[PDB]
């Protein structure tokens, strides 16, 4: 799936996200909610205002989960099982929404780290997010 | 859906700051590096065996300028996107035989290229207006696959 | 895209032969048997633990009649599908919280139910006119997710 | 993936396709070409007229491949490897098109065998076609 070059590319770009997991996580959810407003059907309980305490707290959680997946990039199915059952069975979130978030995550990196997210690193990070998305989708069908 | 006046001001004001030659070359290079198989549609441009080749290939660079210049004509025809791109839809179908699902993927790359070049303009609400434009241009390019 | 006169004659002439009460109950039962998780949206209808329960549940049967009756109003508004379904789009978003990707899946089941009930009318070209209608009704139901 | 009830449901409906692999295969391609005309970009060499010799010959091949997959329903990844590399690398056919064909295959069964394709059998046959589609897609990314 991911090559050894993809894995080192992904560990490098993600080190720039270190110290900003709440800030970057919060912006990626705000971008998904605005650019793909259909995604708000899953969050009927949230205040959807900018830098809402609930959006900050969820953004920190999603980015922390991605941080753990970068650390366990060799075995994503084993690192993300608990989230896989939550997403694919308890929330039954449709696979297309994962694509919408992975795109908002790539825009946040591009905004904060334009030069770091070179075409080769973009290629590797897209590949990693697709893989993470597939473990959270593997039992939805 | 038609663009409101807020959407129209985001799009029109950011497109006046875009370096279309640079951003287009950037977006086509990224499409061929992120999706390496799509080089199949561009083999006549020559050397593309790896990312360094792609970034120094001048036929790739010039093709990128023309593609983004074409996308930029949507900003002058926001009330007629479907009708403006009908000839170019028919050419992608009948001549280039390109699967219409690929128009969304290049549109998503254009958003990333714009975000990187204009970090302070590309606000949450500016991004939402641009995602609506890329969705409509993709649909218009898919519309004459009869 | 607007329906041509050929598309319009396929749709209008077949819909006059449809038993809307029967085909709707058939399509909703099939949606809940082919996608068993979607029962989550209908738990207030009661017993749905297996296919026999679903096929004998009367709240499922009646809901199916109303859904297909609603879809059948598209046949009277072929030039205004987006505008006719705007209120019903907003209710699926704000009240029922239904992911708009699911409208295509029910549309595909409706095509199968129609094929089975009208095997000699559902020609290759009749099928193509109906797939265009289900695509447009699905898009119109997804259009007020703001 | 597929249950023992799904497997026996699938072997039962497919026995009605026996003797009509060219006829049913040809109709399912004609339905895909008409209802999803974007799919014609992959067949620039074919005569697209009704009961075209080329459509008959391809329809027989696709349905014969599905016949072999029903016989080897316990190990679809091993039964369909040769086709998986052809579709995912040589033709690079996008995943959404597989969904369009699986739908045209379900319409052909519904037309010829309305009573046989009961809601439970429909559920099993949809599941089998999704699985076949995923083996032909597994290396496209
Ligand atoms: C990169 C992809 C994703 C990751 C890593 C991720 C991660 C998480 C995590 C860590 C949680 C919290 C689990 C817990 O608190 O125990 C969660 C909850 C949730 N996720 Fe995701 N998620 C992803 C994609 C999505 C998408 C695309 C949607 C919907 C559009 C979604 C909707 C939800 C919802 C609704 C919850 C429950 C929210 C709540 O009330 O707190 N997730 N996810
Ligand atoms: C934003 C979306 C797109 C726009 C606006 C666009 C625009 C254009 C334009 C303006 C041309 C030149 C037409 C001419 O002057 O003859 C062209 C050619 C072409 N496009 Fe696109 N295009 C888009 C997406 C794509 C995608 C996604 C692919 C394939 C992955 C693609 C493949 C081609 C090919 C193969 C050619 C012919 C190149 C040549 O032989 O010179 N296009 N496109
Ligand atoms: C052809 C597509 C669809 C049409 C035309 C349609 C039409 C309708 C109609 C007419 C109502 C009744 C509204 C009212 O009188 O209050 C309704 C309710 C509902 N629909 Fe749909 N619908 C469609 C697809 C779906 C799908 C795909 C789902 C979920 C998977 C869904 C879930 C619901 C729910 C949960 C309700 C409320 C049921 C109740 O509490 O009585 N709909 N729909
Ligand atoms: C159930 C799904 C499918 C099966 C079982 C299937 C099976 C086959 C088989 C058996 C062949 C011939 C391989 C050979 O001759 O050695 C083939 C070729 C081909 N398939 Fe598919 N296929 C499927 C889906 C699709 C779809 C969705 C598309 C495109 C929309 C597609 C496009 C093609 C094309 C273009 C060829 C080469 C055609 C030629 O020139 O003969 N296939 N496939």
């Amino acid at each position: 799936v991911l090559s050894m070059e993809d894995k080192s590319n992904v560990k490098a770009i993600w080190g720039k996200a270190s110290g900003h997991l709440e800030e970057y996580g919060a912006e990626a959810l705000e971008r998904m909610f605005c650019a793909y407003p259909q995604t708000k059907i899953y969050f009927p309980h949230f205040d959807m205002s900018h830098n809402s305490a609930q959006i900050r707290a969820h953004g920190k959680k999603v980015f922390s989960a991605l941080h753990e997946a970068v650390n366990h990039i060799d075995d994503l199915p084993g690192a993300l099982c608990r989230l896989s059952e939550l997403h694919a069975h308890s929330l039954r979130v449709d696979p297309v929404n994962f694509k919408f978030l992975a795109h908002c995550v790539l825009v946040v990196f591009a905004i904060h780290h334009p030069s770091a997210l070179s075409p080769e690193i973009h290629a590797s990070l897209d590949k990693f997010l697709c893989a993470v998305s597939a473990v959270l989708t593997s039992k939805y069908r | 859906a038609s663009f409101d006046a807020h959407e129209r001001k985001f799009i029109v004001d950011l497109w006046a700051k875009v370096d279309v030659a640079q951003c287009g070359a950037d977006a086509l290079s990224r499409m061929l590096i992120v999706y390496p198989w799509k080089r199949r549609y561009f083999e006549h441009f020559g050397k593309m065996c790896n990312a360094h080749d792609i970034l120094h290939n001048s036929k790739v660079q010039e093709h990128g300028k023309k593609v983004l210049a074409s996308f930029g004509e949507a900003v002058k025809h926001l009330d007629n996107i479907k009708g403006h791109f009908a000839n170019l839809s028919k050419l992608h179908c009948e001549k280039f035989h390109v699967d219409p699902e690929n128009f969304k993927l290049l549109g998503d790359i254009i958003i990333i290229v714009l975000a990187a070049h204009h970090p302070e303009d590309f606000s949450v609400e500016c991004h939402a207006a641009f995602q609506k434009l890329v969705r409509q241009v993709a649909a218009a390019l898919a519309a004459e696959y009869h």
